């Protein structure tokens, strides 16, 4: 497996076959743009009339499509398809202990009303992430987990969990102008711990007003009462935002119908929509992250008990 | 004989393979070129100036085409109301400045791309209620009215009124719009390959913009993927383009537009603004209704007219009502024209007296099948244009979709489950429909045939009719295998042109199947009576036989056919005269279980009771009444277009409109076709099918808004006959903003 | 200078000596090699009437996979030994069809026929995958796949009898 | 504007140019509004090979006939209005819908 | 019929399209399918245009 | 009426300028191949192979 | 390491950068340039079918002389620098028919018409060579040209009218 060249009219394509090689390729042209499944670039191209001269393809690097089964939860290559994704997560579902497998519920909750077999067979997992959609239905449980982002570009090499700094504004993201994602890995549940994922049933724009969440919480020891939590929105704004403020107010607080109600206060306010909000539906779109909340605390409710 | 036999579409099997050619499959010639339409970026404003130096830098570039480049006229539409290109101003987004030709799609997309416009905005009409404002429409209002208001407005016990609005609806067929030019270099002489339900209109108005005698373009349709009325006319928008191209370059040209293209500029579905009054009895009891129409018919008249006159012959669908007034406005805006689309105003006139009739049962604290049935026209009445109901078949649908359905024993399964259930509630509702059958204007209904016996008894046929997935050409061949009373296997029908059968109707308004039919039959009739004598002299021998005979013996087997309409002829002075030749009549029931929290919800169930008559062909009829029926779900529940304030659309693309999926439709589908109900009025007995299954799609809309009535009368209001408005589509937002509760408040 | 770009379609060597970069799988298809059953429909890969199967060997699970993708999006560059499989490639009315296509035809699955090859082609690939799939599996086999004409229901009617 | 087929092919003989000839008469209007494009298997089956030197004869006879055939469909519009032009009477009769294809 | 009889097919499959001859003389009245049928042949085997 | 008079072939402005199509002059499709009769050279005999 | 080959035809410049030394004239007209005004008729330059018109400067009589040619034995190898003139070259229908062209229109010196375009072109050359021939050089225009429709007598009335 040799590194390939393909030179057409307006743009040059690298098929790097070693994350060395990838790690130079990027170091000597920061520009370049990495390309696995298309399924983001070719609509750019096409659609946003992009022209990217540079363009580098990693899917036959080794890492970047490794599965690690680990004792914090699972890792999968950047380049890994959803439909790998998926399937790897099925099983630990079906293997592994309900309350190991809350997480990775959710993610595979996004992956169902998502696309079709034929997007999820090609579109990698990293593809998903950097590209930082608004409306994105990964970020938000990659957010609200803290997922683990294992980032490189050659010489260098860090691994984080995501959050709200991982997307500084629209499109943009935390990572290296030379860097790359290598590698992501999807946290095991705690005991205490429950997690949940929802989504507008719904998308009238191209990548803004659709909302699309993450919820987390996790419970001291044989209490009810809140020692983590996290809710991150996706549709809500130009990037995946988290309810942090509100989050904050809640914490060794009692999850009953009294913090229901606080919350939800602290949503519609955290969240709140302009009248001139771009992409319309302002009474639907609040309604919807107070709704999906109300769901979250309901099922909590059943975990706990 | 394989009339009334389930035979499956002709050319499925090589549709299944890949084989069954559409037209961009056509190879191309050597010299073949392409073009990419240059369109507006503002809904109205002035063409300052067009620059192309970047265009021209393009490798690959051929040229630019603009208004000037037309050797014939720029004046085009159904009714000369258009520019093949625009030349001063722009009246649209999606308006045609020009078009670029280039030796590869991609050449002829970038540099049309790279075209430089520079314009000067005006003042622009882009909502119904813009238009009104500004007094901005095309023509006169029309309208219907017999008895008289008063008197039935002072009659009535209760009086409700309203405003209510319907969205459009993009045809999304899955081949967009597609045309290949060729121009034969002698005479002006040009064929052309078109995926269009209108050969006819398209030779037309290729030749009157090149100015030519029609006799010099011939227009040849294989097939189509879908149809659904977008190209009954809009289809000439890139027909035209690309013919000056081929005139102009001497090349054969070819496009197809992309979807992002198609859904901007063909236009779609007239979106409707009402404004009712109902005047009922306590007993549920119509007896005087009045409604405004008002739709959004874009830069040009194109199909608003007649599509308005539609909607007006069917407010009433299938309730007598003793004093009715309706009227129409057709609204000109800065928006792409709108056009024809499976139901041609039906749907939208039947959803509006629909939203009254259920309003209606509502505020009477009545069942809603009760006072719908009470409502009901009788055997023999007369419309609100005062044609007589012969036939009326709806209560044997009604009565027996309640029974096959299990309707009145899932009603109550229902209320149980909206009493059990605090955050999901379940809707069932049963509609009925009744669709007038016949182009609307007179002349239309006419149909020709050509048919041909070769010397080995083999049989071609041709006729007016095109085929888009509907199933017609199957159904011709159906027809022509009893008539001649030989094997299907021996007929055979390749394509529809204009230099086999001329001055062709636009395949549409469902009569296809009757008119052409009926030509067909004709035409088969002459031949039969000229083997006659070979039939007598040898009647042990084979049909080949007879054939051979009847050409050695010189004997013509070539002969035409042709079919007019019988006693047609409305009048909109006088309201009388008939409008149609008979009704199709069918009723559907649907539940749904909503989901209050999201707005999100299911479809449960649906079942369908179709008047179809002896159908030719039950496999295709079934076919045609559960895709109508999902269209009509689509277009009353998922689909949207939305706009931005200037007039430019966001949703161009499966992405951002969504159409049925495989898992929209109902759990439970069942479809079946009413049993001894012949239709002497037509071909065979047949019925046609093609456009009046499709409002029962709306039988979901109102299961939907029931369950949401629920979901009031539960964490809301406590208003027994109050009446919430839910215009269409009843999206996954109109749905949860409609549960209100402690949560959207 | 450049590397040569080779690859499969239907069991026959390709090989591109100019690959261009933003060349898609459909367009190649389509006008270089000349094989129009797949169809453009939206370009966006939302209708999947570009749809075929992909098959390439993995340096892991050893065993090829087969999976389905969008032609209009798969840049003929990530597709170096990558095997493809369009509707032309199982079977025709010139010799034999493939059973999915003999079953969709005779369910009355198709209409206009536009959206038929990609539905066939996700179903020979879930077939593929698991010879004897679940109902639900076959359902889910056509969730980026669209037709605007059957409604559906005949479809799946048709590919019930590959269940159980 | 009239397209006219028949069975015969040009190979230089000038037979369409005589069935233009005669279709103009007989229709009684400027062969400018007359025209052949090709011969087809589609537009005229089972038709002799064009030879014998009779083509001419046959063909022009087949022509003529449709072109009567056309004048008596046009005969109740030309009544109507005599002073209207052929393509008066061909619109009117369409409009009528009377076919205008034999 | 020639070309339908060698494949085999119903004439109602063969359309024979034919705008002007450079002359026939006759030479053309039966003799043409000589040339005719080995084309059509290799049409159908290649299932490409052929001239 | 134009019958008995000499109107010059209705064609013959296009054959002299060459716009007049004929069979070969037709466009080739871009996947358009060729063929070429393989005829014998001898006037009566057997084939023994080919 | 190849010479372009660069010649014209029509006015038009053309660049061929490969050249085939096999390769005619008449093909390179028809084929890839689309002119398929000029005929094949032989293919050993005796009808004339093929008949253009070629213009070269000479480096002597200093003038550009013009002589006809047969195209179906013409390499186009041996037209560097030089000028082809075709039948649409000098006049059309779409535009306006040279004199020659209308006159042999309508003199009824063309019926099938195959022979037409070089008769055309030998007599264009005639008059380029000599405005006002004779009778005799009119007749000798056409040594190398058959027609096997008119009879010939026909054409040469119709060029009588460019004599004296
Ligand atoms: C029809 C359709 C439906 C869809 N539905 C959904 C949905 O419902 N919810 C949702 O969230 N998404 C959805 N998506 C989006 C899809 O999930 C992303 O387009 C896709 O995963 C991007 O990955 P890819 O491999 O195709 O990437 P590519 O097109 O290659 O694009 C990737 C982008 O990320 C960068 N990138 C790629 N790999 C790496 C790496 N290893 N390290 C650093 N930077 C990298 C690229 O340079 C580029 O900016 C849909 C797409 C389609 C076509
Ligand atoms: N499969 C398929 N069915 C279809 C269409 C189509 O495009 N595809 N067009 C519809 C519309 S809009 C009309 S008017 C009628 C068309 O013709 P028919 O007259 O033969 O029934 O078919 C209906 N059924
Ligand atoms: N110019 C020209 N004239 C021609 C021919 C021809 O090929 N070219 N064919 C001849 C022969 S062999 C016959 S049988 C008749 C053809 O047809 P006609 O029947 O129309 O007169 O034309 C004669 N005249
Ligand atoms: O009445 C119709 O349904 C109709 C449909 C298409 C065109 C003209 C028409 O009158
Ligand atoms: O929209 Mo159907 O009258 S073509
Ligand atoms: O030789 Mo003329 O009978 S064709
Ligand atoms: S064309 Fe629609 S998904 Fe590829
Ligand atoms: S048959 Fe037309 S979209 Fe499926
Ligand atoms: S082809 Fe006959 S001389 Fe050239
Ligand atoms: S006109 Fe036929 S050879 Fe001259």
């Amino acid at each position: 497996p040799k590194q390939l060249r393909f030179e057409g009219e307006r743009v040059t394509w690298i098929q790097a076959s070693t994350l060395k090689e990838l790690l130079d390729l990027k170091a000597q042209h920061p520009e370049a743009k990495l390309v696995v499944g298309n399924t983001e670039i070719g609509i750019e191209m096409k659609f946003k009339n992009q022209l990217f001269p540079m363009i580098i393809c990693p899917a036959w690097i080794p890492e970047l499509n490794a599965v690690e089964h680990g004792p914090e939860g699972i890792s999968f290559g950047a380049a890994c398809a959803l439909s790998s994704v998926e399937k790897t997560l099925l099983e630990a579902v079906a293997k592994l202990p309900t309350q190991k497998t809350e997480v990775f519920r959710g993610v595979l909750e996004q992956l169902r009303w998502f696309a079709g077999k034929q997007v999820k067979s090609v579109a990698s997992l990293g593809g998903n992430i950097i590209t930082a959609s608004p409306i994105s239905d990964l970020n938000p449980v990659f957010m609200a987990s803290g997922t683990k982002l294992t980032i490189v570009s050659r010489g260098t090499r860090r691994t984080v969990p995501m959050d709200h700094t991982f997307f500084p504004s629209y499109r943009k993201t935390l990572l290296g102008p030379e860097e790359i994602l290598l590698s992501i890995e999807i946290p095991y549940s705690r005991e205490d711990e429950f997690f949940s994922a929802f989504k507008q049933a719904s998308r009238r724009e191209d990548d803004i007003a659709k909302v699309t969440c993450g919820m987390r919480v996790l419970f001291q020891p044989g209490s009810m009462q809140v020692k983590e939590l996290a809710l991150c929105y996706g549709g809500m704004a130009d990037r995946t935002i988290s309810a942090l403020k509100t989050t904050q107010k809640q914490l060794s607080k009692f999850w009953n119908e009294k913090l229901l109600q606080d919350v939800c206060a602290g949503l519609a306010e955290e969240l709140s929509l302009s009248p001139d909000a771009p992409g319309g539906m302002i009474e639907f779109r609040r309604t919807l992250t107070l709704s999906f909340f109300f769901k979250f605390y309901l099922t909590v409710l059943k975990k706990l008990g | 004989d394989t009339v009334g036999r389930p035979l499956p579409h002709l050319a499925a099997a090589m549709q299944a393979s890949g084989e069954a050619v559409y037209c961009d499959d056509i190879p191309r010639y050597e010299n073949e070129l392409f073009l990419r339409l240059v369109t507006s970026t503002r809904a109205h404003a002035k063409i300052k100036s067009i620059d192309v130096s970047e265009a021209q830098k393009v490798p690959g570039f051929v040229c630019f085409l603009s208004a000037d480049d037309i050797p014939g006229s720029n004046e085009t539409g159904l009714f000369n109301d258009e520019t093949v290109f625009a030349k001063d101003t722009v009246t649209c987004v999606g308006h045609i400045i020009g078009a670029v030709v280039a030796d590869t799609p991609e050449h002829a997309e970038r540099a049309a791309h790279v075209v430089k416009v520079t314009y000067e905005d005006l003042p622009a009409i882009i909502t119904i209620e813009d238009a009104i404002k500004n007094n901005s429409f095309y023509g006169s209002e029309l309208k219907i009215e017999k008895g008289d208001l008063k008197k039935g407005f002072s009659e009535a016990d209760n009086v409700v009124s309203g405003e209510l609005y319907i969205g459009g609806q993009d045809h999304f067929y899955l081949e967009t719009h597609c045309t290949i030019a060729i121009p034969k270099g002698e005479e002006g002489e040009m064929e052309l390959f078109v995926s269009t339900q209108n050969a006819m209109k398209t030779q037309s108005f290729v030749a009157k913009m090149l100015g030519v005698p029609v006799n010099r373009i011939l227009v040849r349709v294989k097939r189509m993927g879908g149809g659904f009325g977008g190209k009954e006319t809009r289809s000439t928008l890139v027909s035209v383009a690309v013919a000056l191209a081929a005139y102009k370059t001497g090349h054969p040209v070819r496009c197809m537009l992309d979807r992002n293209e198609d859904m901007l500029i063909t236009g779609g579905r007239h979106p409707f603004l009402a404004r009712y009054k109902v005047g009922f009895m306590k007993t549920g009891t119509i007896v005087a209704l009045e409604v405004d129409h008002y739709s959004n018919a874009g830069n040009s008249r194109d199909l608003s007219h007649s599509i308005m006159e539609r909607a007006l012959f069917h407010m009433d669908n299938c309730y007598k009502i003793p004093n009715i007034r309706g009227t129409g406005r057709l609204c000109k805006t800065n928006l792409s024209s709108n056009t024809a689309f499976r139901g041609f105003g039906g749907p939208q006139a039947l959803f509006i007296a629909e939203n009254w009739m259920s309003e209606v049962a509502v505020t009477c604290g009545l069942p809603a099948e009760e006072v719908r049935w009470k409502n009901m026209y009788k055997e023999g009445d007369l419309t609100h244009f005062n044609q007589r109901l012969e036939g009326f078949s709806v209560p044997r649908c009604w009565d027996e979709c309640l029974k096959s359905s299990q309707y009145y024993a899932r009603k109550s399964e229902v209320d149980k489950f909206n009493k059990e259930n605090c955050w999901k509630k379940r809707g069932l509702c049963i509609i009925p429909t009744k669709f007038g059958i016949s182009f609307t204007v007179p002349f239309l209904n006419q149909a020709g045939a050509l048919i041909h016996v070769y010397t080995d008894g083999s049989v071609l046929v041709s006729h007016g009719g095109t085929e888009m997935g509907q199933g017609l050409h199957t159904k011709m061949v159906q027809v022509a295998s009893k008539a001649l009373k030989i094997p299907i296997s021996k007929i055979y029908i390749s394509e529809t042109s204009t230099n086999t059968v001329p001055n062709s109707s636009p395949t549409a308004a469902s009569v296809s199947t009757d008119i052409y039919g009926q030509a067909v039959y004709e035409a088969c009739q002459t031949i039969l009576k000229r083997l006659e004598p070979f039939k007598k002299k040898n009647p042990d021998g084979s049909w080949e036989d007879w054939v051979m005979a009847a050409y050695q013996d010189r004997v013509s087997l070539s002969t035409t056919g042709f079919y007019r309409t019988p006693n047609l002829g409305y009048s909109f002075e006088t309201n009388s005269g008939n409008a149609f030749h008979y009704f199709t009549y069918g009723v559907a029931c649907s539940e749904v279980e909503i989901d209050c929290l999201t707005g999100d919800h299911k479809n449960l169930r649906t079942d369908i009771v179709m008047d179809v008559g002896s159908s030719l062909n039950p496999a295709i009829d079934i076919g045609q009444v559960e895709g109508a029926f999902v269209q009509g779900l689509g277009l009353f529940t998922l689909e949207e277009l939305h706009y931005s304030p200037e007039g430019s659309l966001h949703t161009r693309g499966p992405s951002t409109y969504k159409i049925p999926a495989f898992g929209s439709i109902p759990t439970e589908f069942r479809v079946s076709l009413l049993r001894d109900c012949p239709n002497k009025k037509a071909i065979y007995a047949s019925k046609a099918v093609g456009e009046p299954p499709l409002f029962l799609g709306a039988s979901v809309f109102f299961a939907i808004k029931d369950a949401i009535r629920a979901a009031r009368a539960q964490h809301t209001n406590n208003n027994t006959k109050e009446l919430f408005r839910l215009d269409s589509p009843a999206t996954p937002e109109k749905i949860r903003n409609a549960c209100v509760d402690k949560f959207t408040t | 200078t450049a590397d040569e770009l080779v690859f499969f379609v239907n069991g026959k060597k390709v090989v591109e000596k100019n690959a261009d970069p933003e060349t898609t799988l459909l367009a190649y298809l389509r006008r270089k090699l000349g094989l129009r059953g797949t169809k453009l429909g939206c370009g966006e890969g939302g209708c999947g009437a570009c749809t075929v199967m992909l098959s390439k060997y993995d340096r892991l699970q050893d065993k090829i996979i087969h999976f389905s993708a969008n032609a209009c999006l798969a840049p003929i560059c990530t597709l170096h030994h990558v095997a493809v499989t369009t509707v032309e490639g199982i079977g025709s009315t010139k010799t034999r069809l493939h059973p999915v296509q003999e079953r969709i035809a005779k369910s009355h699955g198709s209409q206009c026929g536009f959206c038929t090859p990609g539905i066939v082609m996700s179903m020979y690939t879930l077939l593929r995958n698991q010879p004897e799939p679940t109902v639900e599996e076959i359902e889910d086999a056509f969730q980026g796949n669209l037709c605007r004409c059957t409604g559906y229901r005949p479809i799946l009617q048709g590919f019930r009898t590959f269940a159980k």
